[PDB]
């Protein structure tokens, strides 16, 4: 935060980048009811997965938008989740790194 | 300190004197005579230069305290400049 | 006050010591010697009486001061570190306006209620 | 990545830097008086990927993984989807 | 207002060198008295060879050739 130059700036902005990551809609998917822990103190079944498959509960696998933005478990559909214009093939809403 | 321009200027205008009052009776004084001249000018400017110097250390006091001010707010200034920057780079 | 009046005195007794050496000497040449000697003790008392004193004027301080120079470079690198902090206060709250900027931005885009409990009031 | 271990610190850090970077060319130093492109690219570069980044992070963070999964319910839930 | 765990304000006017230090100096009747030109015009100015003895006191802080060159009167 001293010294900053050209390379400075791109080294920041690459770190950043890989750090934290025309519609853009972001999916804003509310806790869900149906879980484990403070949930409803229930193991998983084929209710919970059911309803954080079909319906938008990020419960297991994703809560799904509009547009055709399947957010499943595993579905690494080329949604525009990001704020550009890019609706690329997307990581799955799990993205276990 | 400025007591010491004065001593040296009297030293050497008592030197010149004696060197001109020593052999004053071989030669003319044509000589003897600018170098008396050269000598107290040379006193003049060294008196000068101590009442000038004594004129500007009057206000020391002043300059040093005014100094001192400014060093400690820098000084101050700087040091949270740079805790900023560590806690920055440290985070 | 005595310290100007003691060097205004002994300015004034060296311009007659020089005025009267450049006239004819035709009396002994010591004038100027005796003069100097004067001028030596006159200083020396001086020194004796800011020393006596208690000024806040030490040897060391004094003799870097009246080393050729003045405050000028230290009034230039004060009003250069003043300009500098002026800046970077500018660039500091045109930093914190485009964070302002941005929570607003994040907040009317994926949650507004965290974003504005923490820009309203931390 | 929807994980959590050592990004948030790092990336606040750079994010900071970076618009202060930008706010010192922008007021500072640079052709807006006397009292160019590539600088220009890499400052909208460095904006726009800092808002996406923040976006994205955002929406990742709403969207993690919640309280589930405990130890005893996903070493019970493996094992009848291992028997089935 | 302040809710739980909120952080402590800073004080209202600490020790700062962000203020108009120029004035606390009191370098005003210096300017005045001098007339960075008023600074350079002092450097070998007083007031508005024995020349070249002198000039060295302003600027750092044989003899038969220099007396048959004094021949002044009274005025």
């Amino acid at each position: 935060l001293s010294r900053n130059e050209i390379i400075q700036s791109y080294l920041s902005r690459q770190s950043s980048l890989l750090s934290s990551s025309a519609r853009q809609p972001h999916v804003l998917l509310p806790l869900p009811t149906p879980t484990d822990l403070p949930g409803l103190t229930r193991e998983v079944t084929q209710d919970d997965l059911d309803r954080i498959q079909a319906q938008q509960w990020p419960g297991v696998n994703g809560c799904e938008d509009t547009q055709g933005n399947w957010y499943d478990w595993t579905q690494c559909i080329s949604l525009d989740p990001h704020g550009d214009d890019g609706r690329l093939n997307i990581l799955p809403y799990v993205c276990l790194d | 300190r400025l007591s010491t321009l004065i001593e040296f200027l009297l030293h050497r205008a008592y030197s010149e004197l004696m060197v001109l009052t020593d052999l004053l009776p071989r030669k003319s004084d044509v000589e003897r005579k600018i170098e008396i001249v050269q000598f107290a000018s040379r006193t003049r400017q060294l008196f000068v230069r101590l009442l000038a110097l004594v004129k500007w250390a009057n206000d020391a006091g002043k300059v040093e305290k005014c100094a001192m001010i400014s060093s400690f707010l820098d000084q101050q200034a700087i040091l949270f400049v740079d805790t900023a920057d560590r806690l920055a780079s440290l985070a | 006050h005595l310290e100007e009046h003691l060097e205004k005195f002994v300015e004034n007794i060296r311009q007659l010591g020089i005025i009267v050496s450049d006239f004819q000497p035709s009396s002994q040449a010591g004038l100027s010697q005796k003069l100097n000697f004067i001028v030596t003790g006159l200083q020396d008392i001086d020194k004796c009486r800011q020393q006596l004193h208690d000024i806040t004027v030490p040897l060391e301080v004094f003799e870097y001061i009246d080393q050729g120079r003045n405050p000028q470079l230290y009034t230039k690198e004060c009003l250069e570190r003043a300009l500098a902090k002026n800046e970077q206060v500018k660039g500091k709250i045109d930093t914190m306006k485009k964070f302002k900027s941005l929570l607003i931005q994040e907040l009317s885009k994926v949650f507004p209620e965290d974003m504005a409990k923490y820009r309203s009031i931390r | 990545m929807a994980d959590r271990l050592t990004q948030l610190q790092d990336a606040v850090n750079s994010l900071a830097d970076q618009f202060c970077n930008a706010i010192g060319v922008l007021q500072q130093c640079g052709p807006p008086a006397s009292f160019a492109n590539p600088t220009e690219e890499y400052a909208q570069l460095f904006a726009a990927l800092i808002a996406r980044t923040a976006k994205d992070i955002d929406v990742l963070i709403d969207s993690l993984p919640s309280e589930e999964s405990t130890a005893a319910l996903q070493a019970a839930s493996l094992y009848k989807l291992e028997e089935e | 207002g302040p809710f739980y765990l909120m952080r402590e304000l800073p004080g209202s006017t600490e020790l700062t060198g962000s203020t108009n230090l120029i004035t606390h100096y009191n370098l005003e009747q210096a300017y005045n008295k001098f007339c960075d030109l008023p600074g350079m015009i002092d450097l070998p100015g007083s007031h508005d060879l024995r020349s070249l003895i002198e000039k060295p006191p302003i600027l750092g802080g044989g003899t038969m050739l220099s007396g048959f060159r004094l021949h002044t009167g009274p005025l």
